[PDB]
C-alpha cells in the first residue's frame, strides 16, 4: 500500500484500501472526497470532502465501539482544525438503544421508542457532547450525528 | 562522512565465558532486557524463559590462565535459581538496588511486573523467594513491556512502556502506586530518565521525542531529524539522554521492517537563549548488523568519567563505542585492535549469538593479570548475555590520558527493612 | 430565642459584602448549640453560638487553606472533622478543642487556627480533568474518620485520615470520544442504615455476624447499583456490586434519565429516594431478593407543586418517613406517611408486589413547598441547609443566595 496502514479485523474504507492504492498519484499522494472508514456492525465516519490519506496510520488513528468512537487517542499527536482526519465529520453508530429498567433487556421497538422519545434523548445527548444529531434508525439502532472537529 | 579513529589506548579482555542458562531450541526474536546489576552490593541478575538467576558478581569473573583456552565456556558456577511460573522478558534495578523488577508474559494471563525486595534473595530463612508486589498490565500481547527504566535518583520510581503504545509511571515503595500514564494512541516507542532524574523523554513512532516532567505533563519535543523523508518514515526506537541538552537517539523504520538497519544519531539541542537548529549527526550502523531475524534494540549506556557511549544490538555480535572528542562538543567511533574486541561468540551449532542484556560492574576487586610479570589496577567489567544463554565478560581498560580508576567497592545487604509479601 | 435574632446577625453582612467582592451548595452545618458558616473569601469558619449577641462570633482558620472553590461542608459521623467539598478536590478540616463555662473553641479566642489534610490530592493535580461528583463520610462513629469520594471516572475510592493519599478501598463502576452512553456514569451515592451482614458476605468464614453499611450508587441515567461495605472485611478491590436493580413496576417512559440525587431514608427495608433534574422524587422499597429490586411506590413531580434544576436532598434528623428537597425555586418538604405500614418481612415475590401496588392506591405522601425563593429576576439556587434538631420542634435554617438567613417555622 502507498501510506495508508489499516489493518484492524472488521475495519474497512470507501472507497477501499485497494481503490485508495491505485488512486494515489505519481507523487504518492492519496487525496479522496466523501471518503469513509468503519468497522463492520459498529459504526462508521463520513468524511464529506476532500481529505489527505497519504502516509495515515488509520489503525493508530481511528477507534469505533459500541456507542462509542475515538479519532486521536491523544491530543498531543492530532493535527489542527481542518487537516488530517480532525475535520467536520458524519457519525454514525450501530446497534444504539436503551435499556428497560424493569426487564434489563434492550429496547428495539420502533413503538416503544417512541412512546419514550428516545430521538429526543438523542438530541440531547449530542449537544452536550458538542456535536449535532441527524437521525436516528431503530431497525439498527444506528444514532447518525455531525461533528465540527475531533 | 561517520568520525572514526583508530584508539590503541583502549581494549576489551575477555573473561572466561559462563553458561548460566541451557542452549535455546530457537532463536529468541522479541525486543528483551535479561541482565541487572548491583554496583552497590556485587550482584548480577540474569532472566530466560526458564527462571531467575542471582550470582555474586565475583564468581561470574574468571580470568584466563595461560595454557587455558580462552574459548571453553565454563559450564556452571554457584549463584541462586528463583523459580518463576512464566518467562522473563524484562529485568530491572532501582537506583537504591532494593527492588528488582521482572516482567513476565502468560499466554493464559498476559503480562505482570513481580517486584522483588533484594533482601529476600539474602534471607537464609526463606526457602521461596517470593516478590512482594505485582502489577498487572490489564492487555496480553500489547501488554509486553518494551522498555522500562528506573530513575536514576528516585529509588521509588519507574518508567514503563508497552507494546501497545501506552506508557506508565509507577511508585513502588511497599506497595505499587500508578503515579501517571499516558495512552496508547500516544504512541510511545522507548523511555529514558534525564540525568538528575528531573524529567522523562520518550521516543515515539512518529520520530520524535517528547520530554515530561514525572507528572507526564509536556516539556519539550526534539523533531524527527530532517535528512529522514516523508517517503522512508522512522520511529525512535531507543533513546539515552547523556547531558541536558545531548541525546543519543535510534532510529528504525516506522513500519516495523527488520530488513532496515537502524541509525544511531547523536543529538546536541539549542538552549533558551539560542535559535539555532538541533544539530544531528548519523553514526548509522556502529554495531554492524549480522541478523535480520529478531526484533531491534540498542542497548546503549553513558559513562560520564569517560565521557563515552557503549553500544550493543540485538542484530550484532560487535559491542561498539562512540567517545566524545578533546573538543569535547562532537563525538567519534573508536576502532579498536582485533583481539581486543567485545564479540559475542558462535555457538558450537555455528550460528551467531546475539544480546539480550548487558550491563556493567563497577565492584571488581580483582587486578588484572597481562603476562607471567605484568598486572594492570582493576576495571570494570563490561557484561553480556546471549541469546545462548552464555554471560561474556570483559574488562574494560581505558589506557587514555586523564581517566580516574572508576571501581567501586560494595558493600553488605543487611536484611533489615526487607518487604513482605 | 435563636430564632429571632439570627438573621440580623452580622456574620451574614460579613458573608453579603464578600459577595460583591458544578456541585450544589451547602456553605452551613451545626453542632451542639453553635453553627458554622463557611467564609469562601477568607476561607474560614464563621461560628455562631445559638444556645447559652449579634456581633459575637469566632473565626476557625485553615493553618493550611483550600485552593479550589469549596461548594459543600460536611461534618464528620464522630464530630471531630469537617470535610471541605469542592469540585477540584477535598479537604478536611479538623476541629480545635473547647473549653471555658461555655465550651467556646480555645477558651473563646476570636481567632482559632484549626489543621488542615487535603485528600486523594494526587488525583485532582495528575489528572487534570478528573472532578468530585459527590463525596460523603464512612457512617462509622467507632472507626477512624473515612471519607468517600466518586470521582468524574466512575470511581469511588474511601480514604482514612491516617493515610488521605493512598485509598483503603476502590469501586470501580465500569471523555475523549463520542459516546452513546453518556448516562451510564455515576452521580451521587448515599449509605443506608447500619446493618448484620454474614462474615461469608465478604468471602471469609466462621457464620458470625458484622458490621456493614450498605451503599447505594445512582448513575445519571437512572439506574442504581448496591454493594455493602465493611472497612474491617472489604477486600480492597471491591467487585461484589450488585445492579442494576430492577426497577418495578414497569413505566411507560423508563423513569427517564437525567437522574441528579440519591437519598436512602433509615428504615428497613431501605427506602431510596431518586430524584431528577426535572424535578421528579422517585420513592423507592427495596426488596430482597441475590440481587434485590426496587419497587416504585409512588412518583412526586414538584414542577406540579409549585424546572430544569439541579435537586439535592436531605434527610430529616428526627422522622426516618420525612426528607426535604432544595432547587432553584426553594424548599420542599416531603412526608412519606405510609413508610411504617412496611413490615420488615417484605420480599421480592409477585403476592409482595402485588400487596405494595394496592396499599399504594390508598396511600399518598405530602408534599409542601415550605420556603419559596423565587425572584422577581434570575433564580438563583440556596447556599446552605441545615435543620437543627430540636425535640420541642426541628427548626430550619435556609441560607439563600444572597446570603439571607430564612427560618422555617
Amino acid at each position: 500500500m502507498a501510506g495508508i496502514i489499516l489493518t484492524k479485523v472488521g475495519y474497512y474504507t470507501i472507497p477501499s484500501m485497494d481503490d485508495l492504492a491505485k488512486i494515489t498519484n505519481e507523487k504518492g499522494e492519496c487525496i479522496v472526497s466523501d471518503f469513509t472508514i468503519g468497522r463492520k456492525g459498529y459504526g462508521s465516519i463520513y468524511f464529506e470532502g476532500d481529505v489527505n490519506l497519504t502516509n495515515l496510520n488509520l489503525d493508530d488513528i481511528v477507534h469505533i465501539r459500541r456507542k462509542e468512537v475515538v479519532v486521536y487517542l491523544d491530543d498531543n499527536q492530532k493535527p489542527p482544525v481542518g487537516e488530517g482526519l480532525n475535520r467536520k465529520a458524519e457519525v454514525t453508530l450501530d446497534g444504539v438503544w436503551p435499556t428497560d429498567k424493569t426487564s434489563r433487556c434492550l429496547i428495539k421497538s420502533p413503538d416503544r421508542l417512541a412512546d419514550i422519545n428516545y430521538e429526543g434523548r438523542l438530541e440531547a445527548v449530542s449537544r452536550k457532547q458538542g456535536a449535532q444529531f441527524k437521525e436516528y434508525r431503530p431497525e439498527t439502532g444506528s444514532w447518525v450525528f455531525k461533528v465540527s472537529h475531533f | 562522512m561517520i568520525p572514526e579513529r583508530e584508539m590503541k589506548d583502549f581494549q576489551f579482555r575477555a573473561l572466561k565465558k559462563v553458561r548460566i542458562f541451557d542452549s535455546p531450541e530457537e532463536l529468541p526474536k522479541e525486543r528483551s532486557s535479561l541482565l541487572a546489576v548491583s554496583n552497590k552490593y556485587g550482584l548480577v541478575f540474569a532472566g530466560g524463559a526458564s527462571g531467575l538467576q542471582i550470582f555474586p558478581t565475583k564468581n561470574l569473573l574468571i580470568q584466563n590462565k595461560p595454557g587455558d583456552d580462552p574459548n571453553k565456556i565454563v559450564d556452571k558456577v554457584q549463584g541462586l535459581l528463583v523459580p518463576m511460573k512464566f518467562p522473563i522478558h524484562h529485568l530491572a534495578l532501582s537506583c537504591d538496588n532494593l527492588t528488582l523488577s521482572a516482567c513476565m508474559m502468560s499466554s493464559e494471563y498476559g503480562s505482570i511486573i513481580a517486584f522483588f525486595d533484594v533482601r529476600t534473595f539474602s534471607n537464609e530463612a526463606k526457602q521461596q523467594k517470593r516478590p512482594f508486589a505485582y502489577h498487572k498490565l490489564l492487555k496480553d500481547a500489547g501488554g509486553m513491556v518494551i522498555d522500562m527504566k528506573w530513575n536514576p535518583t528516585v529509588p521509588s520510581m519507574v518508567a514503563v512502556c508497552l507494546a501497545d503504545g501506552s506508557i506508565a509511571v509507577l511508585q513502588v515503595t511497599e506497595t505499587v502506586k500508578v503515579c501517571a500514564t499516558l495512552p496508547s494512541t500516544v504512541a510511545v516507542t522507548s523511555v529514558c530518565w534525564s540525568p538528575k532524574g528531573k524529567q522523562l523523554a520518550v521516543g515515539k513512532q512518529n520520530g520524535t521525542v517528547v520530554q515530561y516532567l514525572p507528572t507526564l505533563q509536556e516539556k519539550k519535543v526534539i523533531p524527527c531529524p530532517p535528512f529522514y523523508e516523508s517517503d522512508h518514515p522512522v520511529r525512535v526506537l531507543d533513546v539515552l539522554w547523556i547531558g541536558t541538552y545531548v541525546f543519543a537517539i535510534v532510529y528504525a523504520a516506522a513500519d516495523g521492517t527488520l530488513e532496515t538497519s537502524p541509525d544511531v544519531v547523536m543529538a546536541l539541542l539549542p538552549k533558551k537563549e539560542e535559535k539555532h537548529p538541533e544539530i544531528f549527526v548519523n553514526f548509522m550502523e556502529p554495531c554492524y548488523g549480522s541478523c535480520t531475524e529478531r526484533q531491534h534494540h540498542y542497548y546503549l549506556s553513558y559513562i560520564e568519567e569517560w565521557d563515552l557511549v557503549l553500544a550493543a544490538s540485538a542484530a550484532s555480535t560487535e559491542v561498539s563505542i562512540l567517545a566524545r572528542q578533546s573538543d569535547q562538543i562532537n563525538w567519534e567511533s573508536w576502532l579498536l585492535e582485533d583481539s581486543s574486541r567485545a564479540e559475542l561468540p558462535v555457538t558450537d551449532k555455528s550460528d551467531d549469538s546475539l544480546p539480550m542484556g548487558v550491563v556493567v560492574d563497577y565492584t571488581n576487586q580483582v587486578e588484572i593479570t597481562i603476562s607471567d610479570e605484568k598486572t594492570l589496577p582493576p576495571a570494570p567489567v563490561l557484561m553480556l548475555l546471549s541469546t545462548d544463554g552464555v554471560l561474556c565478560p570483559f574488562y574494560m581498560i581505558n589506557q587514555n590520558p586523564g581517566v580516574k580508576s572508576l571501581i567501586k567497592t560494595p558493600e553488605r545487604l543487611s536484611l533489615e527493612g526487607e518487604r513482605q509479601p | 430565642l435563636w430564632q429571632t435574632w439570627l438573621p440580623n446577625h452580622v456574620v451574614f453582612l460579613r458573608l453579603r459584602e464578600g459577595l460583591k467582592n458544578l456541585l450544589t451548595r451547602n456553605v452551613v452545618f451545626g453542632l451542639g448549640g453553635e453553627l458554622f458558616l463557611w467564609d469562601g473569601e477568607d476561607s474560614s469558619f464563621l461560628v455562631v453560638r445559638l444556645r447559652g449577641a449579634l456581633s459575637q462570633y469566632q473565626r476557625l482558620l485553615c493553618i493550611n487553606p483550600p485552593l479550589f472553590e469549596i461548594y459543600q461542608v460536611l461534618l464528620s459521623p464522630t464530630q471531630h472533622h469537617v470535610a471541605l467539598i469542592g469540585i477540584k478536590g477535598l479537604m478536611v478540616l479538623e476541629l480545635p478543642k473547647r473549653w471555658g463555662k461555655n465550651s467556646e473553641f480555645e477558651g473563646g479566642k476570636s481567632t482559632v487556627n484549626c489543621s488542615t489534610t487535603p485528600v486523594a490530592e494526587r488525583f485532582f493535580t495528575s489528572s487534570t480533568s478528573l472532578t468530585l461528583k459527590h463525596a460523603a463520610w464512612y457512617p462509622s462513629e467507632i472507626l477512624d474518620p473515612h471519607v468517600v469520594l466518586l470521582t468524574s471516572d466512575n470511581v469511588i475510592r474511601i480514604y482514612s485520615l491516617r493515610e488521605p493519599q493512598t485509598p483503603t478501598n476502590v469501586i470501580i463502576l465500569s471523555g475523549r470520544a463520542y459516546t452513546a452512553s453518556l448516562g451510564e456514569t455515576a452521580v451521587a451515592f448515599d449509605f443506608g442504615p447500619l446493618a448484620a451482614v454474614p462474615k461469608t458476605l465478604f468471602g471469609q468464614n466462621g457464620k458470625d455476624e458484622v458490621v456493614a453499611y450498605p451503599l447505594y450508587i445512582l448513575y445519571e441515567n437512572g439506574e442504581t447499583f448496591l454493594t455493602y461495605i465493611s472497612l474491617l472485611h472489604s477486600p480492597g478491590n471491591i467487585g461484589k456490586l450488585l445492579g442494576p436493580l430492577p426497577m418495578h413496576p414497569a413505566a411507560e417512559d423508563n423513569y427517564g434519565y437525567d437522574a441528579c440525587a440519591v437519598l436512602c431514608l433509615p428504615c428497613v427495608p431501605n427506602i431510596l429516594v431518586i430524584a431528577t433534574e426535572s424535578g421528579m422524587l422517585y420513592h423507592c422499597v427495596v426488596l430482597e431478593g441475590l440481587i434485590p429490586s426496587l419497587y416504585v411506590f409512588e412518583c412526586v413531580e414538584l414542577e406540579l407543586a409549585l424546572f430544569s434544576c439541579p435537586v439535592k436532598l436531605h434527610r430529616d434528623p428526627k422522622c426516618p418517613s420525612r426528607y426535604h428537597c432544595t432547587h432553584e425555586a426553594g424548599v420542599h418538604s416531603v412526608g412519606l406517611t405510609w413508610i411504617h405500614k412496611l413490615h420488615k418481612f417484605l420480599g421480592s415475590d409477585e403476592e409482595d408486589k402485588d400487596s405494595l401496588q394496592e396499599l399504594s392506591t390508598e396511600q399518598k405522601c405530602f408534599v409542601e413547598h415550605i420556603l419559596c425563593t423565587k425572584p422577581l429576576r434570575q433564580p438563583a439556587p440556596i447556599r446552605g441547609f441545615w435543620i437543627v434538631p430540636d425535640i420541642l420542634g426541628p427548626t430550619m435554617i435556609c441560607i439563600t443566595s444572597t446570603y439571607e438567613c430564612l427560618i422555617w417555622p
